[PDB]
């Protein structure tokens, strides 16, 4: 069975970091793709970063970047998401997934939220 | 948040059909053969239910499928159920840094 | 077929192991060589879903050399998952072994409708984008101007954006100049090779008059 | 064994309103008091409010009296926590529990957070 | 929040024992035999360690114990562990409009 | 012993149900009334395995038979269910309670009346550490019978008495009771009372 768990979340103070982890367990996590993805509470949903299967190349959203930092450890199966320079904006449930064939997003965490300020 | 282009709502009573479109450009839905479909019940984590335009991951009914024409993909419920009425969100390859568009959202309801 | 393709990849990693393409992201080709032959099974793992052996072609080559071959089912073609290949010999020896994402293996077919006309005192470039490509906004181009007697490629020029059209500037009077472009994918997601190199268009400068 | 799932947070503009809910499973849920428990951040634990088995009785603290009211449902194993006109002081993780012996709190849930402006 | 006295910090090596303190007035801690302590760990809920001053619900190990001396309740790990690093409250009853009146808290350090 | 806690219980409800009541919160005993045969209690404390209690008999002037539960059930804010059957496998009484709502502290003590008005002092029940929660209740009678009833609040061990008829024997009593809503129960017996000539 293929399981995901996102933890680390909670309220952060606008400017301030933040940790996000995600351990893993239910296939080869060294072969695959791992993103995160965000929703706004009442919103719709927001790709954040990935990062590749040896964690040679990261990726992100123009919003987030030089502020958020995506790596993995292909060791303890662990996806992490470093939350620096938090804005309001960035107030949402993020999920970490597996990417599966074309790009998919075949598995989902339970979600952890991170709130800031306004929104 | 830039995102693709979904109706707000639709509805549909058990047995019938309801077709979910997505417009995007021609650098996204038009370009490539990524797009995907997810499913989210509420308080609960989306769920794949179409890859790659058409294809479809195990576990999902036949009910469900998936099209794609210009820059615009479609997802189509034949067998309309109480378990299907959730909000449904579309996906596509757009670049290295957006991995996945998602779309608006669309609120399926599940009329009597 | 695309023998244009194949040539290009195999003077970039040579014949002494699994040379693997795709064109459109919906399709792969593996090759190798062998000195002249031999019998060999080619098979592959879609992740953890059962093996599968793929239909093996002959044909032989200019360098005399034996060229084997297999196209992939569409079906197993997708990208950023992983794929395992192996080509095992008749006798039961391990020949390659290699897994591989098709989004990392991407060779584009050749651009097209090559044009070359003067600015009026430039020359100005057109071309066409692969055929059934419908990536163009994320492929980035590479124009080669070459020369006779021994000159070679005397410019060559980064094309970005999907842009068709290249302005040329210091280009000398009284010279046969040959032009050639290359295309690639632009976005970091993809890895590959350049294209084969577009069928050439030559255009002979006036004297300064 | 003992299973709690509050649900029903987030952001709320001063003065406005918000209902919490609290999915109660793993025990005889209409024998038991519940209590609500929330605990600003990078603060301590504060109790809120709690009720009777039968509901019949209903307690919160001074602070938040006559704003918020408390409610359960046993029939569908079901604790509520509605929030009127909601303060500043109010932002905080809200924590369902059961009341055991001694007046303790034996089973919490995951908690949910309620944010108020400041 | 008005709350009961309770040390802000505490530290000790692994296989020593440390005592946290909880001190009330006559009305709560000394009036009533209502005072239980909690565990808490960074980013999860309260866990109930001791109930009725002394008595330990199952699941929570021998080496924790509570007592009880005038307006003042104490809790005691006797063999410390990593896993034990947390904060601890302590609570109380104090009436009906005060069913649980919580200490300020304590962080639990060990310094290996 | 607790004599005057069951009388005053038994005044207040009947012999016709089980009579529960807790003095100090760390203590329940159980009795009722026949008109002999005999009676077989049982009680469950949560998911705990039943538990049979040892029943004692005495006369009254009729038959009463009690049980006090072992410390270690005297759990609060817990259902407790409780089973009376006779010996003839009859069923007889069947509750349901928590400790904590079935309160009857002792009776107050030290009771004394002087002249100032007339003024009210008393102690709070012995052994009773709950005496900042405890309410009383003060009467005053006659020979007339009761003429007045006072209700002092806040754990308060004063009462000053006013509006009394002079050349008159005045009879004074207190009770007591849980002040807080969470606690149920009845109140005390009453105090050994106290008199005064005006």
């Amino acid at each position: 069975e293929v399981q995901l768990v996102e933890s680390g979340g909670g309220l952060v103070q606008p400017g301030g970091s933040l940790r996000l982890s995600c351990a893993v367990s239910g296939f080869t996590f060294s072969k695959y793709w791992m993103t995160w993805v965000r929703q706004a509470p009442g919103k719709g949903l927001e790709w954040v970063a990935n990062i590749k299967p040896d964690g040679s190349e990261k990726y992100y959203v123009e919003s987030v970047k030089g502020r958020f930092t995506i790596s993995r450890d292909n060791a303890k199966n662990s996806v992490y998401l470093q939350m620096n320079s938090v804005r309001a904006e960035d107030t949402a449930v993020y999920y970490c997934a597996r990417v599966s064939r074309g790009g998919s997003f075949s598995d989902w965490g339970q979600g952890t939220l991170v709130t800031v300020s306004s929104g | 948040q830039s995102a693709l282009t979904q109706p707000p709502s639709a509805s549909g009573s058990p047995g019938q059909s309801v077709t979910i479109s997505c417009t995007g450009t021609s650098s996204d839905v038009g370009a490539y053969n990524y797009v995907s479909w997810y499913q989210q019940h509420p308080g609960k984590a989306p769920k794949l239910m179409i890859y790659e335009v058409a294809r479809r991951p195990s576990g999902v009914p036949d009910r469900f499928s998936g099209s794609k024409s210009g820059n615009t993909a479609s997802l189509t419920v034949s067998g309309l159920q109480a378990e299907d009425e959730a909000d449904y969100y579309c996906s596509s390859y757009a670049g290295s840094n957006n991995f996945a568009v998602f779309g608006r959202g669309t609120k399926l309801t599940v009329l009597a | 077929p695309k023998f244009e393709s194949k040539a290009a990849l195999l003077a970039a990693r040579g014949p002494e192991e699994l040379l693997c393409f795709t064109e459109r992201l919906e399709d792969l080709v593996c090759f190798w060589e062998e000195a002249a032959p031999g019998q060999y099974s080619f098979s592959y793992q879609l992740e953890d879903e059962p093996w599968k052996l793929c239909r093996l072609h002959q044909a032989p080559t200019a360098r005399g050399a034996v060229r084997f071959w297999c196209s992939l089912p569409t079906a197993d073609t997708s990208s950023f998952v992983p794929l395992e290949l192996r080509v095992t010999a008749a006798s039961g020896a391990p020949r390659y072994h290699r897994v591989i994402h098709i989004n990392e293996v991407v060779l584009l077919d050749a651009p097209v409708g090559l044009v070359a006309r003067l600015a009026d005192g430039h020359v100005v470039l057109r071309w066409l984008p692969p055929p059934e490509t419908p990536m163009t906004s994320h492929i980035r181009y590479e124009v080669d101007v070459s020369a006779g007697q021994g000159a070679g490629s005397v410019q060559r020029v980064e094309i970005l954006e999907g842009r068709t059209e290249c302005v040329l500037s210091n280009l000398r009077g009284r010279t046969r100049y040959t032009f050639a472009v290359r295309a690639r994918m632009a976005e970091p997601s993809f890895g590959g090779f350049w294209s084969a190199w577009s069928e050439p268009v030559s255009l002979l400068t006036p004297s300064l008059d």
